[PDB]
């Protein structure tokens, strides 16, 4: 018949292959679609959803709903930062665990600005003011309030607004950056301070609870699919 | 140019083949005692976890499937001789029709029921399948029962169930045998099943699993401690 | 160029309703429910206009500061209300979409935070080692819901089984961290803003119609992010009601009634 | 020659492939056709065609030309069904061995609608009313009249007419049942009862027989081929 | 849009190969006592009973053939050496032609008669066939006989025939042998064959076999009771 | 693309009939009886017009209670019917299509029902374990016809075997169950409503021409599907007659006259 | 290169088939034809030419 | 033809600058200093202008007959010059090019010639067995340089290694003969002709924008190609000088200081 020369790679499998195969039931009726609300077309749309984020990961409050409250008080150290945590979306024990970590922890690479969201959930008669700042990698993490107003940072009054809201710009030298830990591709730290204080009046309480959630804007990319290690598996069904 | 999301599709984030199954046959002079001569496999993925936790990020699904079966085959000891090469025969049997009792009962006839015959040392062996569901879409979550107890039932076992179950058979089941006749030598192998979905569409997303698997269920039993320590204004 | 024939071979305010009225809303997916279109169905239905697409109020719940959350199932949920009930119990299939309004009042002085949560085919998981034996009356409680908690307390009993959920509040009873459950649609009540809740939920299923009786569509969750507090008291309670509209219901498959038997 | 990659499936026999093969005959002069009447062009054109119920499959009736007939008496007890089914058409026993039956056995998924009939075979000076009632599932099966009325009902009448027709509609939550026993594509039931009563004259026999037949619609469907379990052998021929 | 109808035509119902051969063939030592080194097999499809019953729906039929043959083989000793590659022959003798009396007789030469030959290992054999039948179509059922008595016959032999059957010999045999010479040890092997008729017609629908096929007519001896019990006011 | 040449390669009221007049009717599979087209055949034909196309009246039979039923073979039936029969035996090849008529007369006071059905290559089983054993003689009972059983008994003879058939009511003697013999063309006969039935039977075979004498290409079954009843009374008998009229009769193949030795 | 999937039947021989192949000997001068009486074109031609019956058979 | 989707598959006089002059030149690849492009980013830069961009001179070396080389690093070598110092340790990312200016005057009576050569991504080797184990501190000496050295003296001491540099001058301190550092942009300074050097470096690297403080994009090698002499005197000493000037710098991502800890 027709000449023909064989190749490399013939009668391999590779498991990412797009070929066709012959079908095993042909001329099947089909049950058509439905209009179903709620189609995902991208998964990068998952990603751009709020969820919380498990700021306190004490050893007494990890694994429970505590972990998702932040303490404030009008009797705190105006000196000392009141959370701290790093630009690590996939690595990060706060970060990794969240939804768009979840989604991240399926692929190699990334790319994009961030958003973070904050709400206080005192008493309406408690009032301060508070400043949350960003330091682009480079110089020591700040330690104080004076270092970290150098840095991107937004002031927010609780008493007008309850929730707060930081958009972190998509700032680095190479193009993506790695889903892992790595110092070549380390993006920042990301810090919180009291501005003011937090000051009640009588027959108020005195300590309060704040939440934290954090989302992907619209310019966010993934590369490089990869499987995930969230999930194990020890033995084979019997 | 800017940077695009090509490969955050779902048809991307599921063209990939995923083990679903192994399966033993072994091939030997039959005995009175119990074999391996023929075996029967319920179609499902939810025997393996990573596609199912890629699955389960949504509730409803709608997908035509591509399978894939790779073959190994060895010996289990030196002083029987050996083996010319071996034909397997995979059938798959829909709910209803009959099952075999035997590696060489009439059922094997396969008359209707599609079969391949595969021989060793070739490519793995592929199919291609369409959407078979009865609804619209598939159910990855159904919060239901299959019957209702009523006050009228002269026992409680009438309307019992099992919850979050819709049909006791679905899909039906991959018999797989050896057609050759038995040497001197018994020979073991297995057969590794790999799925791929195309064409898929999904609806309503949900969170992703976060402590391991029990059952088909959603049930949780041990391991429920996720999250590591980390200080509060540690970076 | 495709070879095979087999498309599958080819390679990759006030709200008024009924007689019922109640003084920013969430639309889920954003889908307002509507009724079945011509271009699907499977008889004559029958479509009640207002003696079902009503508020029926449920039993109110006390929140204080040792509650771990509460869930409810629909249309579970208001099996016995009215002729809506009447409807679900005489006919083989049903279709309906909601309303959800959770009501908290509180005073200036207090604090606090409540999520709620509409989940689409929400499983539970069970208390006991066999897998998927709860039973069907433990799994439809009806308007009083139930509970969650903090800890997973296997049942011991090996005579008696109780069959019955074991939810657990940071797992959202059903192995996923609560912090993702704002992916489902979700509203937020914090007692220094706001002190009611509204969502409406389509009709979501793989199938156009389904029993109302065997299978429930839409579950609720109410769960407390913050811990209650009132001054330097020591115990707070208050009150937590919640209320549920049907809207765009139909009915087919009329019969003889249906009687379960719970309990 | 060519250059070529083979791909997975190479070498392998599918039951159900297409392809081209080699002619072992080439220039054969084939007969003719003619026109023989009796063609069939679609199975569901033989799941068309009304075929006899073997109602009563008692133990001293079954496999007999009596399981094919129903009794009916002037005495019989009023408050009591006639006969009672469930709609399952390739799963219960009355209705599995029907041409029906045989043909959806042969398939794993149906759907569409039924026509039942029912004949009367008594003397021209028995009168009486029966009615004939189809019930969906979900709840109790009926076991009264006043339970069966409230489903979709007939009511026939001997005397006017020997034959009676009822039609059964399609009506479900799944788009295709499947052909075996399940709940969860469960069909509904059957019943019938006695409207008034068989009254009958002097000189004129007091019992009569019915006969029972079924059908299907022009919107019948099925799917999934499958072998049978109808047949079966044991040894092959020597 | 609405069900269809496409997979109950009668091309669907009939678009699968359905085995209806099993032959066995050995190599090994001639020897003066009997051997299987070739053997006849007499095409038909009533040696089983899938494809029997499906076709027997319908009283004429009009289709042509899609053979496909499997072959397997194995050893029976060890202590004796092994063996290479071997070479199956398969050849096809009308009605009228020379039949072998040897596995190395002349008849093999195959001047006329088609034939396939098949190297072990490589894929199933495939060939397809046309519409051979000396009428208009098939007929599945004959109600006749071939030699009507007379009279005037000397006895009563001249005149007897076999109810429903048209002619002795039809359509054929098929003959396989292994080309290779005899290693010094014996080596067993099995060809299957699977048909699916193409291009099909049917005529006259007939209902379908009830009870266990006995013979190549419509006698039952055994297994006359099918139907099973049930109460006549049970659900 | 297709490669090979061959095609097998490529991938897949009073009616009256001559002098005779019978005082709905059923066609079966819809087609009248026709004579052969100029487009198929293989002589000058002979085509009797009235001499041979006429009502032929069979030996009436007896319906009590414990009847099962009777059958008959075309053209087996007619073959000693005047010239018809002649032109059978004087003739090689034969053709003819036929129109039955049933009838059977009871009183109102009377009840019961028969099933008359027209089988097309009807074969029947036989009454011994070899197979296809039976004989040309017992294979052809002519008029008188045979009737059906309601057990299989086996032969015992093995000196003498019988050779003859053993139908089986509730198998239609073929092994089929009787309900689905109302696929073949049938009628039904029920004292109630009518008292005849008329079916049209048109040529069917594999070939246009066919002989006559070793070939049957009809056969007509008839069974009691209900019992035989009159008042209260222990025994009841009543009449059934056999009429059959052929239609669009051929034959070909002149010769001297054939003599079958039947016993 | 191309993508391929080989089908059942590969490899096989049939006597029947009707395939091409190379040629051992390129770029032959074959010796042109000529009219040659009595040709031949169908096998029936032959059974339409008249032959003697040998009707008696006797053993002698 | 191409048959898979991706790509992949598919087979194959004075200067002036800012406050500053100097009283031919060389273009490195022919390219001058340019500021990055609105196709091509990654917040608003910082881009002094005359603050920065002007003429630095480090401290002056001295050539004999037994020197044997100097080399310098970029932007290294100015980290401590001016605000282009604080803007660069003020800011995560850094972009600048470079005007390179060396100065050597003598006599007619003296002989020599100088090579000077400008590498981009400029690595030196170890002095020791371990691979890569150089410390920050020694390879980021700052304006007073390193020196090549005509033996490798691998380090003996195992409590306390040095971790330094050990550059060999006929191989250019990374393996390769030094003949063929022509290859790169360089200059030549003839005693006979010519007393000084110019070049002119633009930003080379594989991304826009990159941090100067981890990374050095830029190195300089004077090497004495022939060896100093002066009519016949034993001794010989003259200077040579080296000026910077940056050219076209951006600066993005502001923050607190960085301080590297330099011994
Ligand atoms: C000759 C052998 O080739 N026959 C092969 C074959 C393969 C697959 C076939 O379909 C099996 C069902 C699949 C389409 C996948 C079913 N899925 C989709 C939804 N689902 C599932 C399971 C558990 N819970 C929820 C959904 C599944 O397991 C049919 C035939
Ligand atoms: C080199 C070997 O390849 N030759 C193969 C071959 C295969 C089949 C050939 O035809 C055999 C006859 C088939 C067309 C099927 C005959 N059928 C159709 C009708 N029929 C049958 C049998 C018994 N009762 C009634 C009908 C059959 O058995 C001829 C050659
Ligand atoms: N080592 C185990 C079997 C290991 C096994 O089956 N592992 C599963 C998941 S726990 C798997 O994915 N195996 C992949 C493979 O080896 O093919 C045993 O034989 O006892
Ligand atoms: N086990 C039997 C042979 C079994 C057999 O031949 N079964 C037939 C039908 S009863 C069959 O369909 N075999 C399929 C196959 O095994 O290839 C024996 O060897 O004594």
């Amino acid at each position: 018949g027709l000449p023909v020369l064989n190749t490399p790679g013939s009668n391999q499998y590779l498991t990412s292959d797009n070929y066709q195969s012959p079908c095993a039931i042909p001329e099947f009726d089909v049950t058509p679609p439905i209009d179903i609300p709620g189609e995902v077309k991208n998964m990068m749309e998952l990603a751009e959803i709020d969820t919380m984020i498990p700021l306190n990961l004490e050893n007494t409050k990890r694994n429970t709903m505590d972990m998702y409250r932040v303490t404030l008080s009008d009797s705190a150290d105006l000196s000392q930062p009141i959370l701290c945590f790093s630009l690590s979306p996939a690595s990060d024990p706060r970060l990794s665990h969240t939804m768009l970590g979840e989604v991240l922890n399926y692929y190699t690479h990334w790319a994009g600005s961030l958003k973070f969201t904050f709400l206080f959930c005192g008493s309406m008669m408690a009032t301060g003011k508070i400043l949350v700042a960003y330091a682009p990698p480079g110089a020591q993490p700040p330690t104080s309030r004076k270092e970290a107003m150098l840095g991107t940072h937004v002031i927010w009054d609780l008493g007008l607004q309850s929730s707060c809201t930081m958009v972190v710009p998509w700032i680095s030298n190479v193009t993506y950056r790695q889903t892992t830990q790595d110092s070549f591709t380390e993006g920042g730290y990301i810090s919180m301070f009291y501005q003011t204080r937090i000051v009640v009046p009588l027959s108020t309480p005195k300590s309060m609870s704040m939440l934290g959630f954090v989302s992907a804007c619209n310019d966010f990319s993934v590369r490089l699919l990869r499987d995930t290690t969230h999930i194990s598996q020890s033995a084979l069904p019997q | 140019q800017r940077r695009s999301r090509s490969e955050s599709t779902i048809e991307s984030f599921f063209a990939r083949g995923a083990c679903v199954a192994i399966i033993e046959v072994d091939n030997e002079e039959p005995t009175t005692r119990a074999q391996k001569l023929f075996a029967m496999w319920r179609i499902t993925y939810k025997d393996t976890v990573q596609l199912r936790r890629k699955l389960e990020f949504f509730t409803y699904s709608r997908f035509d499937m591509e399978l894939t079966f790779v073959v190994t085959a060895n010996f289990t000891n030196t002083n029987n001789g050996h083996a010319l090469n071996q034909v397997y025969q995979i059938m798959y049997i829909p709910p209803g029709a009959p099952t075999p009792k035997s590696w060489d009962d009439y059922t094997w006839q396969t008359s209707s029921n599609p079969s391949i015959f595969y021989t060793y040392g070739a490519a793995p062996a592929r199919i291609s399948v369409p959407y078979v569901g009865l609804a619209n879409a598939y159910s990855h979550f159904y919060d239901g029962f299959a019957k209702v107890p009523l006050k009228t039932d002269a026992n409680d076992q009438i309307g019992d169930s099992l919850y979050s179950a819709m049909t006791v058979d679905d899909f039906g089941v991959l018999a797989i045998r050896v057609v050759n006749d038995h040497n001197p030598t018994k020979v073991t192998s297995k057969v590794r099943i790999y799925m791929k979905p195309k064409h898929v569409r999904v609806w309503c997303p949900r969170p992703p699993r976060a402590v391991p698997y029990y059952g088909p269920g959603v049930d949780y039993k041990d391991n429920l401690n996720p999250l590591s320590e980390k200080g509060l204004t540690t970076y | 160029i495709n070879y095979y024939k087999d498309s599958a071979s080819n390679a990759a305010l006030q709200l008024t309703i009924g007689n019922s009225t109640i003084t920013n809303s969430v639309v889920a997916y954003g889908r307002w429910p509507e009724f079945i279109r011509d271009d699907e169905a499977n008889d004559q239905p029958t479509e009640p206009d207002v003696a079902t697409c009503r508020f029926y109020t449920l039993d109110t719940v006390m929140w204080g500061k040792e509650s771990k959350g509460w869930w409810w199932k629909l249309p579970d949920a208001l099996r016995d209300m009215g002729l809506f009930g009447q409807n679900m119990y005489y006919h083989y299939l049903g279709r309906s979409g909601y309303t959800v309004h959770v009501q908290c009042n509180a005073s200036k002085f207090h604090q606090g935070a409540l999520g709620v949560f509409a989940i689409p085919e929400y499983c539970l998981a069970g208390d006991s080692d066999k897998q998927r034996y709860t039973s069907y009356a433990n799994a439809n409680p009806g308007e009083k819901g139930g509970k969650f908690y903090s800890q997973f307390n296997r049942d011991t009993a090996v005579t008696s089984p109780k069959r019955e959920f074991c939810p657990v509040d940071y797992l959202l009873g059903c192995g996923v961290l609560l912090g993702n459950a704002f992916v489902y649609p979700h509203q937020i009540i914090n007692l220094r803003t706001n002190n009611s809740a509204t969502i409406v939920l389509p009709y979501v299923n793989a199938m156009a119609i389904d029993s109302m009786v065997k299978h429930n569509n839409w579950g609720i969750a109410i769960l407390p992010l913050s811990p209650l507090d009132f001054a330097q008291e020591s115990s707070v309670e208050i009150p937590i009601t919640v209320t549920i509209a049907p809207m765009c219901s139909e009915f087919n498959g009329l019969r003889n009634v249906t009687a379960p038997k719970f309990q």
